[PDB]
């Protein structure tokens, strides 16, 4: 399964 | 910022005329993604090709390849068009049965 | 070993709706699931046999994250504006790769979470799983903002966990194609050019995964002879295909001997015209 930003942005 | 897709012709098995084989187009290197891509026989349009998702290396640049079936005879041409916002005109590179 | 890997790609065009968001994961060189925001109905997407059983729970599941990703995305693209100034109407690329390597005693050997903006370099997370490599000023905003926010953390988990977990299930779904190691079939090719002299072409065929060196050698001297070396490329079937060329005097070719490494040879090849 991949990986999630969780709404964490540069 | 710009990259200049690289291209590469060729089938999938070693070429025998009048044995069905596959055609490749295989396009790597550019950047942006966005990229139009044709196979051509004796000129024209390939109406069946088919396009693999595209991804991209190491290095960030994309790649993508077109794929088309077909027999190869004496007589017929084949070729692969790219159009890239890194190019002025869509390249056309012909099939050599060597390369 | 083995290598569980996702790229993604966001891209922006100004005037005509928001960025176009793609997903993509492999496992070795072999492609197995896809997403793509501008599809009818987008959806997490199966692209080799051995995932299609996979329950309507992990399509779903994914489904969910792609949608959040793209969502984050869409605000990484504006930010980036702002930290390089850039005017609204340029289209922007933002790419983003994620995965594991891991050794088949599950082993980790390195994780990687690294972006880039326009083709280059933004940030990259280090082999410890704990520091950030910034490439430039704009990055180095972002590397202090996951600092402090210990953004490392979650993602370290991610590939220390998850990552291995399932790319372990994905090699007992998929065991029947993904652990095989397809030696090349190598032969050399003469081909006399009109300027007198010979190409002599060393040709690797039919072999996986696509890691190979071709190598042209005499007897331990440096080559001066003119040479060439396409990109590895895929046959279709799940096998790839090499070359490697050298311009040697007529009459000379035997002093020429091709040299060829792959995983799945219990010997490198050497091969001769």
């Amino acid at each position: 399964r991949g990986p999630g930003c969780a709404f964490v942005t540069i | 910022i710009q990259k200049t897709p690289q291209i590469q012709v060729y089938s999938r098995h070693p070429p025998e005329n009048g044995k069905p084989n596959i055609l490749n187009c295989y396009v790597t290197q550019f950047h942006p993604p966005h990229i139009e891509i044709q196979m051509l026989k004796n000129g024209k349009k390939i109406p069946k090709v088919e396009m693999s998702d595209m991804s991209f290396s190491k290095d960030w640049s994309f790649y993508i390849l077109a794929h088309t079936e077909f027999t190869p005879t004496e007589t017929d041409t084949y070729a692969c068009r790219v159009k890239h916002a890194s190019m002025a005109e869509p390249k056309t590179v012909y099939w050599d049965r060597d390369m | 070993s083995h290598s569980l890997r996702y790229f993604v790609t966001a891209v922006s065009r100004p005037g005509f709706g928001e960025p176009r968001y793609m997903e993509v994961g492999y496992v070795d060189n072999t492609e197995f699931v896809r997403f793509d925001s501008d599809a009818e109905n987008p959806r997490y997407e199966p692209r080799a046999r051995w995932i299609e059983q996979e329950g309507p729970e992990y399509w779903e599941r994914e489904t969910r994250r792609a949608k959040g990703n793209e969502q984050c995305f869409r605000v990484d693209l504006r930010t980036a504006l702002r930290y390089y100034n850039q005017s609204a109407g340029g289209s922007h690329t933002l790419q983003w790769m994620a995965g594991c390597d891991v050794e088949s005693d599950g082993r980790l050997l390195r994780g990687y979470w690294q972006f880039a903006y326009d083709g280059c370099d933004y940030i990259a997370l280090n082999e410890d799983l704990k520091t950030w490599t910034a490439a430039d000023m704009a990055a180095q905003i972002t590397r202090r903002k996951w600092e402090q926010a210990g953004a490392a953390e979650r993602d370290r988990a991610y590939l220390e966990g998850e990552c291995v977990e399932w790319l372990r299930r994905y090699l007992k779904n998929g065991n029947a194609t993904l652990l095989r190691t397809d030696p090349p079939k190598a032969h050399v090719t003469h081909h006399r050019r009109p300027e007198g002299d010979v190409t002599l072409r060393c040709w690797a065929l039919g072999f996986y995964p696509a890691d190979i060196t071709l190598t042209w050698q005499l007897n331990g001297e440096e080559l001066t002879q003119e040479m060439e070396l396409v990109e590895t490329r895929p046959a279709g079937d799940g096998t790839f295909q090499k070359w490697a060329s050298v311009v040697v005097p007529l009459g000379k070719e035997q002093k020429y001997t091709c040299h060829v490494e792959h995983e799945g040879l219990p010997e490198p090849l050497t091969l001769r015209w």
